[PDB]
């Protein structure tokens, strides 16, 4: 009956940010002090809720979204930001109610010669709406002439590899991110703090 | 019963320094067993953890304050500290601390000319 936060935070594999993973958390007791008292995380930051109240509140559900980005991109995981990640990969709404947690994962997600496994969406016709997810790989039309699904001149694959290398600077190193959203419905609350 | 009070805050000119104190009461011989953290509030109910120290002294900080803020703990005095160097106008906020699951009301820090 303790919420399965460890499955999210301690998962062996993490998604690319364009295909960010979501886990529904419901019908459990959430002790958030396990997270906000951990020295493992460099970022723990809340919006529309105070950490002083986290263990005293009840919610219908909480959503845990996880993924990998650059360190200097962790600032984009917040309301009212723009940039490649917030525009094309993962967008938080102005009225976001939740917390963002992040930590450097250079030891796990970098590889000598460059890691081809983590990617982000480099091209898109328009910005994502908040909490929208796009995992398509349609050839992107950069010129005036259509591509007709064929990669080539002025017609680019929409995903770009981070190519994480362990020797890059800390801002360019991979970071694992978990975003907790707290949902209130006109239904009974099912995730509660220890009280 | 456990309680924490913050102190050492106030007005400071840019580039100045402050040393905040998180003083605990009602802990017996047990203060050392809890983690302790420092947070700052921004308008819009935005709360940023600015420093964390666990029961064995492991620390961490976000990038915005790394190199400028240092958290420390005194298990004999049941007190913790946040050393804030090279303050900036953006560092203006209410700063509050926690010990385990107990929170303080906070104190104001203002960086202005
Ligand atoms: C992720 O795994 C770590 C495993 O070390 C968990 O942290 C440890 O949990 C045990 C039991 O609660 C403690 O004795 C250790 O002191 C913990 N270490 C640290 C560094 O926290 C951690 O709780 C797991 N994450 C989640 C969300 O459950």
């Amino acid at each position: 009956n303790l919420c399965p936060f460890g499955e999210v935070f301690n998962a062996t594999r993490f998604a690319s940010v364009y295909a960010w993973n979501r886990k529904r958390i419901s019908n459990c007791v959430a002790d958030y002090s396990v997270l906000y008292n951990s020295a493992s995380f460099s970022t723990f930051k809340c919006y529309g809720v105070s950490p002083t109240k986290l263990n005293d509140l009840c919610f219908t559900n909480v959503y845990a979204d996880s993924f990998v980005i650059r360190g200097d991109e962790v600032r984009q995981i917040a309301p009212g930001q723009t940039g490649k990640i917030a525009d094309y990969n993962y967008k938080l709404p102005d009225d976001f109610t939740g917390c963002v947690i992040a930590w450097n994962s250079n030891n796990l997600d970098s590889k000598v010669g460059g890691n081809y496994n983590y990617l982000y969406r480099l091209f898109r016709k328009s910005n994502l709406k908040p909490f929208e997810r796009d995992i398509s790989t349609e050839i992107y039309q950069a010129g005036s002439t259509p591509c007709n699904g064929v990669e080539g001149f002025n017609c680019y694959f929409p995903l770009q590899s981070y190519g994480f290398q362990p020797t890059n600077g800390v801002g360019y190193q991979p970071y694992r991110v978990v975003v907790l959203s707290f949902e209130l419905l006109h239904a009974p609350a099912t995730v509660c703090g220890p009280k | 019963e456990v309680q924490v009070v913050e102190s050492g805050g106030g007005l400071v000119q840019p580039g100045g320094s402050l040393r905040l104190s998180c003083a605990a009461s009602g802990t017996g011989s047990t203060f050392s067993t809890y983690a302790m953290g420092w947070y700052r509030q921004a308008p819009g109910n935005q709360h940023e953890r600015v420093a964390i120290i666990d029961s064995v002294g492991n620390t961490n900080y976000p990038d915005s304050v790394k190199g400028r803020f240092t958290i420390s703990r005194d298990n004999a005095k049941n007190t913790g500290y946040l050393q804030m160097n090279s303050l900036k106008s953006e560092d203006t906020a209410v700063y509050y601390c926690n010990l385990g699951t107990i929170w303080g009301q906070g104190t104001q820090v203002t960086v202005s000319s």
